[PDB]
């Protein structure tokens, strides 16, 4: 089903934009924070339950939201963890603080049912948290446009602006941090 | 013998796309049974 999932290990850049889509049906297109707890690694054989349960509503419409997965009777260890929060009227877009990376990743397929596909969007991240760390702690996650296949990566302080090539952002992340995993 | 023509390529395709009780759901965590089910005449 996600063949784009590395030895089923999926990245978090494709909970991130599972989390962005249930935002939108939501009305919540912007991630207030999350924080990983722990990665979904698919089995070779066989299929893993996910379940998203976003909670009710609180201060400033923030909603929280949280990632249950088991497989078959597996009890619901929680992968991902958070609040979303309503988009801003003006986002402000962090100063370039990394140098710009034209990151293209081959074989997009359904790049078109997300924002940004979840290989190219883990790419992208990469290129600025870093390929050891894995990223984790993703604040401010806005979403503009739809549908990105080569992205335009201005890496800021802590997050990253994802433009197309002609320019238009795409998308900002304020904060986004990496962690080790093995 | 010459050569034939040079044709640019592109890949295309396209691929194929209980009764009453539906589909069962247990709360992860909780006890709480969800049935979902769609009804029609038909």
């Amino acid at each position: 089903a996600q063949p784009w999932a590395v030895d089923g290990l999926v990245p978090n850049a494709a909970l991130v934009e599972a989390a962005i889509r249930l935002g939108d049906l939501a009305g919540t297109p912007v991630v207030g924070e999350l924080v990983v707890d722990a990665p979904v690694v698919l089995p070779r054989r066989g299929s893993r339950e996910v379940q998203l349960i976003v909670g009710e509503p609180g201060e400033q419409r923030r909603r929280p939201i949280e990632v249950f997965s088991r497989e078959a009777d597996e009890p619901w260890t929680r992968h991902a963890h958070g609040t979303l929060a309503p988009a801003a009227a003006a986002v402000p877009e962090p100063a370039a603080a990394g140098d710009a990376t034209d990151v293209t990743v081959a074989g997009l397929r359904d790049a078109d049912r997300y924002g940004i596909h979840p290989a190219l969007l883990d790419a992208a991240v990469r290129t600025v948290v870093g390929d050891d760390l894995l990223p984790s702690v993703w604040t401010g996650v806005s979403l503009l446009a739809s549908g990105a296949t080569a992205v335009t990566v201005t890496p800021t302080a802590t997050g990253l602006r994802l433009t197309d090539p002609a320019g238009q952002p795409v998308l900002t992340v304020e904060s986004v941090r990496g962690t080790p995993f093995v | 013998d010459l050569p034939t023509y040079a044709f640019e390529h592109r890949h295309y395709w396209l691929e194929p796309a209980d009764p009453l009780l539906g589909t069962v759901v247990s709360t992860p965590g909780s006890d709480r049974l969800t049935a979902v089910a769609q009804w029609s005449r038909r």
